[PDB]
Parts: C-alpha cells; structure tokens; sequence
DNA sequence: TCGATGTATATATCTGACTCGTGCCTGGAGACTAGGGAGTAATCCCCTTGGCGGTTAAAACGCGGGGGACAGCGCGTACGTGCGTTTAAGCGGTGCTAGAGCTGTCTACGACCAATTGAGCGGCCTCGGCACCGGGATTCTGA
DNA sequence: TCAGAATCCCGGTGCCGAGGCCGCTCAATTGGTCGTAGACAGCTCTAGCACCGCTTAAACGCACGTACGCGCTGTCCCCCGCGTTTTAACCGCCAAGGGGATTACTCCCTAGTCTCCAGGCACGAGTCAGATATATACATCGA
C-alpha cells in the first residue's frame, strides 16, 4: 500500500529478531532482516 | 569488524550477568543486538555532533544520545 | 491587503497560532521566522498521513465517519507511525484483533 | 590428575567478575566497530571521535548487555533451564520492548 | 463563555482535502487534536533543548529540521524534511 | 444434548472481545474502588470527582491490565504453557520493572 | 463486600480474553486486583497532588491526563 | 552598605542559592521565579548530596578504605529502597553490579 | 588562559566534610556527584515549570518546587525533603 | 538501619511481590506488602 | 462423511447527533532600534594516523566426558461448560447545593540596573592512600 | 576422611593523583525604582451528588476431560575444563597537522508597539448509523 505523499506503509516487523530500517544521512530507509 | 567481540568476551559478560550455561548460539545473537544498539546510539550522536557544525563528535553528544534514548550516564561529561 | 501566512507556503495548519504557541510556550528566548512554518509543515503532513489511514481503514468497514477505533486500527498497522505513538493509548480504541496459532486447533 | 567437575568453575567465574569493575570488552575492537559502524552510516565522511566520546559508548553497552543477559537468564530459569537459549533473549527484548 | 481555542477548521481542512467525502466524528476528532498537540510539545521541547546545547538563543529553522531528524523514524523524518523545507523555500518567495 | 468442547466456547469470546470497543469493567464498582482509594489517600477530605475523570481513569486502568495480561500470556507460551499462571504476572511485571513501572 | 470485589471473576476473564487469553488459573484473579489496586494507587494519588495544587476541591479529567502522561502513559480523547 | 552576607549563609545552606537562582532564569523554566525557590531547591539538592554521600561514605569504611569511588557509590544507591527508585534509569561509569547468584543455581 | 566551567565539586567536597569528617573522594566520583545533581536539578526546574505552566501563571514560587518534589520522589525522601526546604526557606525569610 | 535524618534503610523490596511503600496525603510512609 | 444444533453474519426497516449557517469580538498583519549570530583570524592541543616494536596475556583450536534435556509414557484434578436463581447495575426524572468560573481592584513583589568586592575558578606542588611486589593459607574432588 | 591449588591476609616499596596554596576576575550582594500578577471578595449558574421506581446478569452448584507435572527410560549430545600453539592488544614513543577551541573582533537580522480588520468561536437547526425484526450460510460434534 502507498501514501498520497507515496511512501510505503508496512506491517510491523518482529525487531526482537533482528528486524530493522536502516537509516543514513540521506534518510533512505533500508529494509534489513534478522 | 563485528568478530572483534570475541567468543570469551560473551562468555565474561553473561559472567558478569550471573549466568552459569551458556548455549552456542548465544553469540550471534549477542553480536546482533550489540549492533543494533550501537548503530541507533551512533546515529542518534552523528546527528547531534552534525547540528553543531563540528567534525569531531564529542563525549557530550554520546551522553546526550544515551540520555535522549532513555538511558542517562553518569561521569562523563567533564 | 491582508494576507494570512498560513496561505502564503499554501499551509491548511495556521503559522500564526503556531508561532504564538512558540513565544507564549517558554521554548526559548526568540524563535526565527521559518520555525513556525516549519512546525506547521510537520504537523499538516503527520496529520494527512494520519487521516488517510483511517479513512482507508474506514472505507474497508463499510461507514464514512472516522471514529477512535479507525483511529486505532489505522494507527498501529503501520510500523513507521506506530513507533512513533508506541507509548499512548487511544480511548475507546480496542485493540489488534490476533490470535497465536498455537492456541488455533 | 585434578579436574573440577563441570559447573564448579563457572560460579568462581561469576564471582570473580562480579567483584571487580573493569571493562570487558578490549578496547581497540570495540573502537573499530564503532568507527565502521559511523563511517557506514555518515556515507564516506571521515569522523574523529574523542579519548572520551569511545569509553562512554563503551561504557553504556556493556551495562545494557549485561541487564539484558540477567533478564534473559531470569527468563530461562522460569523456563525451568539453566542455560541461556537464544529464544530467552528474544523473549527479554519483546517484553521490556 | 470563554474562548477554547483548538486545531478544529485545520483538521477538518485536511480531512476535507485528502478524503473529499468523509467526515470525523467527535470523539476521533479530540484524539487527533490530542496528537497534535503532543507532537507539537515533543518537536518545541526537542529544538529547545536542542538550541540551548550548543549555548544559542534562537530556534531558527535549522533546530526543527534537527528535531525532526532525532524524533520521527526513518521514511516519516525523510518526508517531513522535506515537506518542510519545500514550505519554507515557498514561504520565503 | 448439546455441548461444546472445552476451549471452542473460549475461542469465540476471544474474537467477539478483540472486535468490540466498549468498557468490560462495570462502571459503579470502579467508580466506587476510586472514590474509596482517594479518599484513603486523602485522609477524610471529600473530593469530588467529575464525570469524565472517572471515565478517563477507567479506560487507562482497562488498557493497562489489557497490555499486562497480553505480555503475561506471552511468557505462558514461552514456557510451553497454555494457561495463564500467578508466576508468569510476576515475570512479566519484573522483566519491564522500575523503567516500565513508572 | 469490600470494593475491590467489586472487579468480579467475569470481567477480569473479560479483559483476559480482550488479551488473548485462552485459560485462566484460579488464582490469577487475586494477583489482577492487585495489580489494579496498586496502578490506581499511584494514578489517583498524583491526580490528587496535582487538584490540591490547583487550590480545587474537586479533580477533574485534565488532571488525570497530566497524572498519566507523568507516569509514562499519554492519554488521548480527554483534552491533551 | 554595610557587610555582605550570601543568601547561603543567610539560609543556612551549603549549596549555592544565588548560582540555582541564575540557573533558573537562565534556562527558560517560566517568565519569573520567586524568591524562595532558589532556597527550597537548594535544602533539597543538598539534602539529597548528603544522603548519597553518607552512604557512599559508610559503603566506602565498611571496604576499609578511606576513599569515595564510583564502585562504592553503587553500592550505597543499589542497596536502598528509595534511592534505587529514583536512579532506576541511570548507568553509573566503572560501579559493575551486585553481586547476586540466585539459589537454584547453587550444588 | 582557559575559560571557566562551573561544578558543583566544591559544594560536595564541602558536604562529605560535614558528615565523614576523615574521608576524601575521588574525581571520577566527583564527576558523578556533578552529574546526578544536574540530573536531579534539571527534573525538579522541568516539573516545576510544567506545574506553573499549566495553571496559567508566570511564577515559579517555593509551592511549585514544593509540589515537584512531593511529584518526584518516593516516600521518606519526599517527605525529609520537604521538611529541610520548609525548614531553610523560614530561617531565610527572618 | 537508620541515617542521620532516620529513614529506615533497607535492601530494596520486590514490587513485583506487591510490596510497595504507601504514601498518604501527609507523607507518612506505610510499609506494605504483597 | 452427513444432521443439525447454536450462530454470527447480510437483508430490509424506523430513528438522534455532525455539518451546516451566522453574529462578532479578539487575536492576527506592517515600520524601526538594539543586542545576537556569521564570518574572520592567529593559536595550541589531542587525535589519527604512519609508523615504531616487543612482550606477554588473551585467543583459538582440539579432545575427553559428565550432566542437561528433550521425546515419551501414567496418573488425578481443576479449570472449562451448560443449566437453574437472585442480586445489584443501568436508565430515567427531581432536586438541592457545593463549587467552578468570570470580574473588580489594588498591593506586595519581582524585573532592571549602576557599583563594589570577595567567593570561586585556574595553575602549582608535595606526600600518602593505593596498587604492586613477594610470601603462608580453606575450600572442592578423586580414593 | 586425605591431597592438589585458588584464594585472602600480611608486610614492604614506589608512584601519581588528590588536597591545599596562591593569584586573580567576573558575577552576586546591596540598594532603589516601577510596572504589574495575582490574592482577595463578590456574584452567577452549572454540574455533582443523593434518592426513588422499574427492568434485567453474576453466583453457586454439578457433571465430564484434558493439561500438566513428577517419575522413569534413555540416550545422546553438547558444553565445560584443561592443555598447547598462535597472535595481537597494549604500553612507551616520535611526530605533526586537522579541527576544536578559543579569545576576540567586527558588522548585519527579530522583539514591542500602535493601527487596522477578518477569521475562528459560540449558538441555533437537520439525518446515518444505532437499533429492531428476519434469515441464513457457518461450522462443528457425534454416529
């Protein structure tokens, strides 16, 4: 699903296993799984 | 350089922390969420140490970070 | 003539409100002129994504009213959002309809 | 020859380094995963940190390691074990999470 | 009575704006003035601290981008400097 | 006769509660243990509490003991259980202590 | 009767079931009224902090929100 | 004019009352601060110094040694009911833990 | 030369002289001292301005901080806390 | 174990227990327990 | 695998709050002084190399075995479940008054400020707690 | 119970960090205006509490059943405990310049105010989901 502003809405992620966005100075979001 | 944690520095802070048996796949884990807690910390000071115009992130903008983060730190800070 | 500055950067969120909050709030000694507009740029954008969530979530229920439990729903199946609103509760919002699959037979 | 029966030598360990207070973690390692870590994420640009801007980090890690190996190891003693699965700490992390 | 100010034309603006046929009950409607609110508390607290830090006495725009940076997550923060700085480039024509 | 077996009856009230909004508590008796423990606290003096106060504090109490019974469950899974146990509260509120207690 | 009977067995299987669960020992129900007795405890005595700070001789709903928020819960639907 | 006497020897207090005072304008708390703020603050900071330091102090003689460090300031803060509660959130640089093997683990 | 930075090492050192009159302290203690009465400082000024704040009012007088430290600290602390601050701000207003 | 304002010191409670230290609108502490 | 027994969704069918609408204040738009940042500039210090290197204390690899622990089978009890009482919640209307809430109005109070002057920083420096050097001890495990 | 071996006590030595000392310099005290924030009275009116009747859901008992939790296989496998080889962390060390950090300075952008005016806020008026009756595909135990 995409937003009018056009970013992608996800379900939450089990961060307990290690999940997680990877953020940078760009504020590029990278999907990283456990 | 994420191995530079060796296995018996693991085994010394599960010590530390009273326990007795220690699985074997404790380590990776272990090496997982020291990762990711480093990797929020450090973002958290890069910003910090971005927003004052300074290239060398000082002791003060890690202790900002951690106590922003929710965990307050004692000691450093002069 | 009169020209209101929420018109001006094409804002629905007022700037003047916003930079009145700022002055009369104890923030801080003085506050520049881009802060309120910033502030109010923020807001008008948490506030759409917000409301195109629950109205999303309220047009697969069949209505066309935004309630709390819209609200709740719409908040918390998103992960980007519900970081954010992790530690507040919704009255009257219910919760994530789940069942563990070990309890299913 | 003289061998200890196993288990006797881990609780002289959990004394041993429940008494005294130094780091645990050798410092030069645990420096050059931090500064890995920021030069990932700063995308290329060189950054110095201070003498005290790596021991605070240092610091600060160790203790929530150590807090969180504690409540995983209370987690698998409810589970009615004595050794820390790596389920226990996954466990920790969700609920106090 | 007494004059009790609230973000209510604003919210109804937007509803209006992205959701051309829907309406917000009262309730809903209270919550999100509650969430606007406290978000605008976290951001002024945030570029406050911020500001008084590195020992200024002006929240200019740089300290909100910041803010913004510290508290909202990944694609939210990226949106969001954005959106802000295309207000403030607009505003400042 | 009839009858259903034990734990398909359970199953359709966990879907029927997890699909409503509306308050579990009866309201008089939380109201009552409200106006009983303020006025403990306050030794004597009568306070008077509003009608939205009350509510406000009921839906907090609900959400609370909703979270807590979800996370107890949680470590009643964890150990290989399926029934909630007085020991798995205790785990739970000690794992989220002084930091989530407040 | 004392008050805190007044959270009978149904409710709190209500609620249990509201979180997820599927059975339910039969002395959980005393640990639960604690467990509410104390939260309560400590929410109505820093709503009452905050009313007798106000020079009030009544609490209202802003006061519980403000209780709330302190202790580490922000409530939304009741004015901030 | 006559002599000068500190608000803290006015007071009775070992704190500073006109550095809390300036502190208190300075930092954006509200628009004015009364007079009687600084002093109650301070009776309270130094209240609370000294109990941590009492603590610290008889932790510190019972390890005969005649020297206050950080292991023996988490001792004192650890083994209280109180002062534990209100440092609940707080790491303390070079203080470990205490020191707590739980009995099932024990031969 | 440098530039001057202000702590609370002096107050503290003054303090530990008062109640262990033969026992010295460390620096890194001494950072720490500094630190949690920042911390503690900081808690107190922020729940007072919150209290002032939301009663319409521009003044943080000795009820506010009164009330913020009844807020902030449990039990025996609370209550020895008040009674020394009520205590110094009566021997100062004579 | 008493200080020198005279609060009774002891090892900390387990709240999870249920004890707890009750605290009135005059601050006199009530020691509680589960 | 089907009968049907509770059932919780879909199908049609009457009714009170959200969105209209309009007074009308009270809070938003423009010129001009003055202190706070921007840009600049010699200075020194501390941090990261780029190396020195050596030494010695962890780290890694390997092997033997002893105790966790996971799968599995038995008993009994207790918590789930359906059916007949009775007990206190919920709804509605009255009513009385405690107490919030807005207005008037001065008076004690804190901000603002020139002028001192002493408390509190910085740099120096001895000596004594303290860590380290080396020498006898009680507790765990095979016989 | 006897025999290795790790730990703590005990005394002697050298060290570097911590209490004072001296010098100095900003900022806090004294003393005195001057607007004004709010403490006190006064009044209105508005919700909060107590009560009376009427209509309905928890409590307590009773019969299955399946969850679970010690106890014994059982067994097996994998994580300690120790030994031997490898390696790299760390401690003194030259050095040197990039960037923090000064001072330390010098020159350009927002707050308060008075004048003007419109846009949100409060107070009336109209229906969609709430509730009421079928009904109906679900689904689920027991033969």
């Amino acid at each position: 699903i995409y937003t009018r502003s056009g970013r992608l809405v996800k379900p939450p992620l089990s961060f307990w296993c290690g999940e997680r966005e990877f953020v940078d100075r760009e504020l590029n979001v990278t999907i990283q799984k456990g | 350089n994420i191995q530079g944690i060796t296995k018996p520095a693991i085994r010394r802070l599960a010590r530390r922390g009273g326990v007795k048996r220690i699985s074997g796949l404790i380590y990776e884990e272990t090496r997982g969420v020291l990762k990711v807690f480093l990797e929020n910390v450090i973002r958290d000071a890069v910003t910090y140490t971005e927003h004052a115009k300074r290239k060398t992130v000082t002791a003060m903008d890690v202790v900002y970070a951690l106590k922003r983060q929710g965990r307050t730190l004692y000691g450093f800070g002069g | 003539k009169a020209k209101t500055r929420s018109s001006r950067a094409g804002l629905q969120f007022p700037v003047g409100r916003v930079h009145r909050l700022l002055r009369k709030g104890n923030y801080s000694e003085r506050v520049g002129a881009g802060a309120p507009v910033y502030l109010a740029a923020v807001l008008e954008y948490l506030t759409a994504e917000i409301l195109e969530l629950a109205g999303n979530a309220a047009r697969d229920n069949k209505k066309t009213r935004i309630i709390p439990r819209h609200l709740q729903l719409a908040i918390r199946n998103d992960e980007e959002l519900n970081k954010l609103l992790g530690r507040v509760t919704i009255a009257q919002g219910g919760v994530l309809p789940n069942i563990q699959a070990v309890l299913l037979p | 020859p003289h061998r200890y029966r196993p288990g006797t030598v881990a609780l002289r360990e959990i004394r041993r380094y429940q008494k005294s207070t130094e780091l645990l973690i050798r410092r030069q390692p645990f420096a050059r995963v931090v500064r890995e870590i920021c030069l990932l994420f700063t995308r290329g640009v060189d950054y110095r940190w201070q003498a005290m801007a790596l021991l605070a980090l240092q610091e600060a890690a160790e203790a929530f390691l150590v807090h969180l190996l504690e409540d995983a190891y209370l987690c698998s003693l409810h589970a009615r074990r004595v050794t820390l699965y790596p389920k226990d700490l996954q466990l920790a992390r969700r609920l106090r999470g | 009575r007494s004059r009790k100010e609230s973000y209510s034309i604003y919210v109804y603006k937007v509803l209006k704006q992205v959701h051309p046929d829907t309406g917000i009950s009262s309730k809903a409607m209270g919550i999100m003035n509650s969430f606007v609110n406290d978000i605008f508390e976290r951001i002024a607290g945030e570029a406050s601290r911020l500001a008084h830090y590195n020992k200024r006495s002006t929240i200019t725009s740089r300290e909100i981008q910041t803010a913004v940076r510290l508290l909202l997550p990944g694609e939210l923060a990226k949106h969001a400097v954005s959106e802000g700085t295309k207000a403030v480039t607009k505003y400042t024509s």
